[PDB]
């Protein structure tokens, strides 16, 4: 039993040592080592040091090079014996990570077995040319109102989802993979997402609840966790990003679509400030270090939508940043923000003031998000956006004499406001997405007082497929409205709206 | 006799080689070391002594050898420059990367280059229109001229950016140069796209636009030297072509903070914020190598993320320094929705004087400014005691410059799409009557939002009877 | 440049004398003077460690110098220019910092590749030359540079050996080979 | 089912104990002396294979 | 551990070599590291402060430190012309203008 | 008029405006544009005012723009930090004042 | 820090004799419960009633570990955890007492949490 697993591993250790590299530590502490000899390394390589930790050589100098500690101090001791991996840091990449915990280092945290991995692939590569990059269009659907129409996201597409600081950040991205998993459940593969959630600076627990959480709602089958939590090292902090997104390469360059989302770059930003303290190199602006731009630009623009020439894959990319304070201009988020295409900025005012999620829209934006969309509810949506930032500034001022134009602008806003709202954990079909939105467009939702719009809501639900789930079957095949899909819409958003 | 070195150091991209021979290539010479993956091309940038020098090094780092050959290519990288450009997208290193195979080389000039004399210098000073309703009024461009953008957000930096080349590149007949410094790839392949398809780059037919592109991921050196490139190919159609080019930079912030990077592990010590203590020499170089000499008219427009939308930050004030007109944009503008993002009380030109547009024009911007002004005034009044209780002179001013506020908005064209609006442009005549005429309240009589979010004042009195309905 | 540049400061010092005595030749003799001096001022208590350690003038150093060439009248006059390099430079304190390094320097240019076989405890004779003989015979030193191999004695390493030299080692030791052991059937 | 699991987790640690016991007689031993001599034919070996 | 400009190698093994420069020590001087526009030229001790010196590539530069061994001249033209070893000849002038 | 840090364009448009009025006929324009070296930038209000003061030299009165000293001062911070200059100065070097003083 | 697997998937509500506590935020297992609020509101007594009902609830121990304490306070505490007899000479003892001191170097303020973790 036990025996019989003691056995199987004193079997697995096997072979005697063939080594003709190696160096001896010098000085050691402050997670870095200065280490004499290793003259034939490789720049950026692995190294594993005789205590059996391993790190990335950063600091090549003529008598001395510089490792720096992926691990714990108290591992190491001064004059070890440090022997070369070999490989430019590289993560074991490969299909049976799906469905698998794992630390950044590639080990099952998990400990389903060790990974079926098809290869390891180094943790740094340039991303994909302008040659090998195709125009996004196929949209990612998020099942969340707001979020699915009035901010959309694409595949391969990157946009910001920014806001403050536990805020149930992390939730907006769960109904994400949540929505996908009757896509993820599909059998079409160009419709298959295969979504990897990167837990950065997060509580072991957390993360445990975070993974009971996706087990509860089966998604672990379609999703890999990565996990970088806050007990483990700074630097191992530093290189999750990167080994993360190049597990999602090998996904993207099976031309398979894909998502990633990091959660949290903000701790990602604190690990390479510690870690760029640590060695000791002027802090930058903001005190946050100097090639903080060149840490996230890299990592980011990694994600694409590659060419149908040259295959056809997506790495979607959601980064998910804890904005200090929740004051957007800050040297670390107005950096991401310039980076990302679109924002998800989040008001906790909203927060607290029931929007669940709250989707401030004055600091969201999407851009090329909004060129993979559903092009009915790109017909029912139209200028929606606008009309909700006319409803903000109509209430700066409403906060005076009200012209009866503005009065009922408010009047449809405040409706509006209603109808935006999304309850947590309950993602809503594209296809349904579409006639509520009709609705409230063509400002029928004056006819249900704003008190009972959740009420209408639902029961307008039940009544669309009841009446004819025919149009919704329609949609959901057509995807595009029709003359006859319009005046349906009319019809039964007329009929319903009067019981 | 190829001077051979090794390796010395590999601290981040400052490689150190240290050449055995006595031969030294001197500062801003180039140097290969030939890398199993390519090549890596570094550039000499310090003589430290002990025939040891320190190299920026262009081409991202790693497995490198300490002791590895390295190979002096002498000079500064010499990219090959001709009519063969235009249709190329190319690399730092000047070698198309869309594939466009190698540029058949007509004279292949050093990227470094000295800027031209005070001599060489004339002033133009010909209106340049943009048929954008802020610009128009409140800044006309010329031509030739340096043009400036102080946004804080790239998403709609890209889309003024985008507009521009929308309208005045096709209006523009000569060669035009696109460089985009450290922007994003989806971006760059949008740009590509977007051209071939209107038709400025046709590869089949022939382009007469070239562009560099520099892609944000591409590592800090390699950022800091694609400008570098560009400025020579700009150089290269004004000078040697001849042809009155224009000029397109975004994000020149980019060349600002690759600089900063590589400063520290340069070996200096940091000036104040973080930037460069080399950083008033180093961009006073390159924004003199950008130039309207008496052999060409180059209009150029660079584009500035300002880092937290300070620009009391001594990098945006530097760049302040050197450009003719300036139109930031920024963060409150886009709050209030208003596309174009541009600040009317933060907008100046050089052209601006009425004795170059007109005392007319000039008299129209004027109370346009000073409404406003006065609207942002009273601010703080408004909110703690209410509008109404506001004097009668000021609620009519007050409620001209809501409305002045509104009608400063325009559609794009480019961005209609992301707008959802189809675009709105206008023309510079058109704009200053229509103006003139808001201020003598001819048009106030209407709705508030009837000048919200459209374009000229035709426009306006249609969007009446839409809402009147 | 010399066989081996082992860098670091004080050994700019070595780098130096190392390239002097190569062009006058005379290296051997250069090394050996600088050790019987270097030797007799170690056993010289004061001016052993007692005189060595900085406290002195640049006058009151050079007129330590002046006793120093007392000791050993004739060196080879490299190693006396060495001497007043050092006093000038005010450096005495890496001076057998610079012997050490001189002798790196010239016992690599002999080519005399001394190495160490740290083990547990003293070897056998007969485990020494096999050793020898096959590091000889290994690519390691293929020889044509001469192999010295020195065992050494450390109690920390609990049996097994570990053969060094060109900074490539054969670490077969037991107590490396225990730590893995233990960690592997810790999982 | 949980006592079953913590069960085999008690046993491995009891028998890794074992292990640390090993260790200690095996380095009493002229096994050490003796393995000793099996790692330096060994080393001769892996040497001469180079 | 102390590292004095007086280190470099160059200069170290001349001094070990015995023979050593003088002259070049007064009014001509060899540069030995340069870059960001800031020389740093070993020799010229008739060198008085503000003074201007010729490059031998042509440059002329004033020096505004005078270190313990070390003139740190600072150029008034690019390095691209200036390199490591060249020799400098002292101006024997602190910097003048025509005036009239 | 002194301009110091600016760019030949602009020094080049300020000629023409004082060609217009012709005043160029009884003005010196000592420039040290923005491309001008850090050093020459710092030595150019020196001997600027080694200028005005032959003017004072001849008993004339004569009159000085400095624009702007700002430059100057960041054209010496770039050229202390580059010599080792020891101190940051919140920036700008020690001895600014001493500089702007003389 | 125990292993991702050792990491128990649910956190239990910890029940508190205190109603309010129990409504308003109900403490759980593993949990990380921010005071916030000034001494002599009686954030002594608040942190006493906990073990007293640490003691019904559980049976648990306690472990009052004061960092950098204010040595006037630590007398005090004592004291009064004495006279509540949550501490007791020969009778029980639940909460055991790490106090910090300011006295005491940063250095030893650093390893008081460590130690008390450990107990």
């Amino acid at each position: 039993e036990v025996s019989s697993i003691l056995e199987e591993r004193i079997k697995g250790v096997s072979d005697e040592a063939n080594l003709n590299e190696t160096g001896r530590v010098l000085a050691v502490g402050d997670g870095i080592a200065r280490v004499f000899g290793l003259n034939n390394i490789q720049a950026e390589e692995l190294v594993e040091f005789s205590s059996g930790v391993k790190g990335m050589a950063l600091n090549l100098e003529p008598g001395q090079v510089g490792i720096v500690l992926f691990g714990s101090d108290r591992l190491v001791k001064e004059g070890e014996l440090v022997k070369r991996t070999g490989n430019i840091v590289d993560v074991p990449v490969g299909p049976g990570l799906l469905g698998r915990v794992v630390d950044a280092l590639g080990n099952p945290i998990d400990g389903k077995g060790p990974i079926d991995a098809a290869g390891r692939s180094r943790a740094q590569v340039k991303a994909p040319g302008i040659l090998p990059r195709r125009s996004v269009h196929e949209p990612v659907q998020t099942g969340l109102k707001a979020v699915d129409a009035l901010v959309p996201i694409g595949r391969g597409q990157r946009e910001l989802i920014i806001g403050d600081r536990q805020t149930g950040k992390t939730a907006v991205a769960l109904d994400t993979i949540l929505n996908q998993k009757r896509w993820n459940n599909g059998s079409d593969e160009s419709k298959k997402l295969y979504c990897v959630y990167v837990a950065v600076g997060q509580k072991r627990s957390t993360v445990a609840q975070l993974v009971q959480t996706l087990e509860q709602h089966d998604a672990m089958k379609y999703s890999i966790i990565v996990a970088a939590t806050a007990s483990e090292a700074a630097p191992l902090q530093y290189l999750a990003p990167f080994t993360a997104a190049s597990i999602g390469e090998w996904f993207r360059d099976n031309g398979k679509h894909a998502l990633i989302v990091y959660d949290d770059l903000s701790k990602q930003a604190v690990a390479y400030r510690q870690l760029s303290l640590l060695l000791r190199r002027p802090p930058g602006r903001e005190a946050y270090p100097g090639d903080v731009f060149y840490l996230h630009s890299r990592l980011l623009e990694r994600a694409a939508k590659l060419s149908e020439k040259e295959g056809s894959g997506s790495l979607t990319a959601l980064p998910v940043i804890e904005t200090q304070g929740g004051d957007v201009s800050a040297y670390i988020p107005t950096n991401v923000i310039s980076i990302t295409d679109g924002q998800i900025f989040l008001e906790a005012e909203l927060f607290y003031k029931g929007i669940r999620p709250a989707i401030n829209v004055g600091l969201s934006v999407s851009r090329v998000g909004s060129a993979a969309q559903v092009k009915a509810l790109k017909q029912v949506a139209g200028s929606l956006k606008l009309f909700l930032a006319q409803y903000r500034e109509v209430a700066a001022f409403a906060q005076s004499d009200l012209d009866a134009s503005t009065k009922q602008t408010l009047v449809r806003g405040e409706r509006l406001t209603q109808l935006l709202k999304q309850n947590q954990y309950s993602p809503l079909a594209t296809e349904e997405q579409v006639p509520l939105i009709y609705a409230g467009v063509n400002g029928h939702l004056d006819g249900i007082e704003l008190s009972r719009i959740g009420e209408f809501e639902s029961s307008f639900l039940s009544y669309l497929k009841s009446n004819h789930n025919e149009l919704l079957t329609e949609i959901r095949e057509k995807g595009e409205l029709s003359k006859e899909l319009l005046a349906s819409l009319k019809s039964a958003t007329e009929s319903f709206v009067a019981t | 006799t190829p001077i051979t070195g090794k390796v010395t150091a590999v601290i981040g991209a400052i490689v150190d080689v240290h050449f055995e021979q006595s031969e030294l290539p001197a500062i801003l010479n180039a140097l290969e070391i030939k890398t199993p993956q390519g090549k890596l091309v570094l550039e000499v940038a310090q003589h430290l002594g002990e025939n040891t020098v320190r190299t920026i090094a262009m081409d991202g780092t790693e497995g490198l050898v300490r002791g590895e050959k390295v190979l002096d290519t002498g000079g500064p990288i010499s990219v090959p420059v001709g009519r063969e450009t235009l249709g190329r997208i190319i690399n730092v290193i000047g070698e198309p990367i869309d594939e466009r195979g190698p540029i058949k080389s007509k004279l292949r000039k050093p990227i470094h280059a000295d800027p031209p004399s005070f001599a060489e210098q004339s002033t133009s000073a010909e209106i340049l229109e943009t048929g954008i309703k802020v610009v128009d009024l409140l800044a006309p461009y010329a031509r030739g001229g340096k043009i400036g953008l102080f946004g804080g957000a790239g998403v709609g930096k890209t889309v003024f950016i985008q507009e521009l080349i929308n309208n005045i590149a096709k209006a523009h007949g000569g060669f035009s140069v696109f460089t985009g410094v450290g922007e994003r790839t989806r971006e760059g392949n949008d740009l590509y796209r977007e051209m071939k398809e209107t038709g400025v780059i046709n590869l089949e037919g022939e382009s007469k636009v070239a562009l560099v592109f520099g892609q944000m991921n591409e590592p800090p050196g390699a950022r800091a030297r694609v400008a570098l490139t560009g400025l020579t190919i700009a150089e290269y159609f004004r000078d040697e072509e001849g042809q009155d080019v224009l000029l397109f930079i975004d994000n020149i912030f980019r060349f600002t903070q690759a600089g900063s990077e590589v400063s520290a592990l340069l070996g200096r010590i940091p000036s104040a914020v973080g930037y460069q203590p080399t950083l008033a020499t180093d961009m006073g170089l390159l924004q003199e190598r950008i130039t309207t000499t008496k052999k060409g008219s180059v209009t150029s427009v660079q584009a500035v993320y300002v880092p937290a939308d300070d620009l009391t930050d001594p990098a945006p004030a530097t760049t302040f320094a050197h450009l003719d007109a300036t139109t930031v944009l920024s963060r409150g503008i886009s709050e209030l929705g208003i596309y174009p993002a541009v600040d009317p009380l933060d907008s100046k030109s050089r052209l601006l004087d009425a004795a170059v547009v007109g005392q007319e024009h000039y008299d129209v911007a004027s109370k346009v400014q000073e409404t406003l002004q006065t609207y942002k005034s009273l601010q703080d009044i408004i909110a703690i005691l209410g509008m109404d209780e506001l004097s009668e002179q000021d609620k009519l001013t007050v409620e001209r410059a809501r409305k002045i506020q509104r009608f400063l908005s325009q559609p794009f064209a480019v961005a209609e799409v992301f707008t959802g609006i189809p675009g709105k442009l206008v023309r510079l005549k058109d704009t200053v009557a229509s103006f003139k005429a808001v201020l003598e309240g001819k048009y106030d009589n209407i709705p508030e939002h009837a000048f919200y979010m459209v374009g000229g004042i035709e426009d306006v009195v249609a969007k009446a009877e839409k809402l009147a309905a | 440049p010399p066989p081996v540049r082992l860098f670091g400061v004080e050994g700019t010092y070595a780098t130096a004398l190392y390239q002097a005595a190569a062009k006058n030749s005379s290296i051997d003799a250069a090394f050996q003077s600088l050790q019987k001096v270097e030797s007799t001022v170690k056993k010289n208590p004061k001016l052993g460690h007692l005189l060595l350690n900085p406290a002195l003038s640049l006058k009151d150093r050079n007129s330590v110098i002046d006793a120093i060439v007392e000791t050993h009248k004739n060196l080879d006059g490299y190693v006396v220019n060495l001497l007043k390099v050092l006093s000038e430079n005010n450096r005495l304190g890496c001076f057998e910092k610079i012997a050490s390094d001189f002798g790196v320097l010239n016992d690599a240019h002999n080519g005399l590749l001394k190495g160490t076989v740290t083990s547990a405890e003293p070897l056998d004779p007969k485990s020494f030359k096999r050793i020898e003989k096959a590091l000889s015979a290994s690519k390691l030193v293929g020889q044509g540079k001469s192999l010295k191999l020195e065992n050494v004695v450390k109690p920390e390493i609990k049996g097994g050996l570990i053969v060094e030299l060109g900074d490539k080692t054969v670490d077969l030791s037991i107590s490396t080979k225990i730590q893995k052991l233990n960690k592997v059937l810790e999982d | 089912v949980r006592y079953e699991a913590s069960l085999r987790q008690l046993e491995q640690r009891q028998l890794a104990k074992s292990v640390i016991s090993r260790v200690q007689s095996e380095l009493g031993n002229p096994k050490f002396q003796e393995k000793v001599l099996q790692q330096s034919i060994s080393e001769i070996e892996q040497l001469l294979s180079k | 551990t102390k590292a004095q400009p007086t280190e470099v190698s160059s200069i170290l093994e001349e001094r070990i070599k015995g023979v050593s420069d003088e002259a070049n020590l007064n009014e001509t001087g060899r540069v030995l590291a340069v870059g960001d526009g800031i020389a740093r030229v070993f020799g010229l001790n008739n060198i008085q402060a503000e003074e201007l010196v010729e490059f031998s590539s042509g440059v002329k530069g004033m020096a505004l430190n005078l270190e313990p061994g070390q003139v740190g001249i600072v150029l008034f033209g690019s390095d691209r012309l200036v390199k490591e070893g060249e020799l400098v000849k002292r101006t024997g002038n602190i910097v003048d203008v025509p005036v009239g």
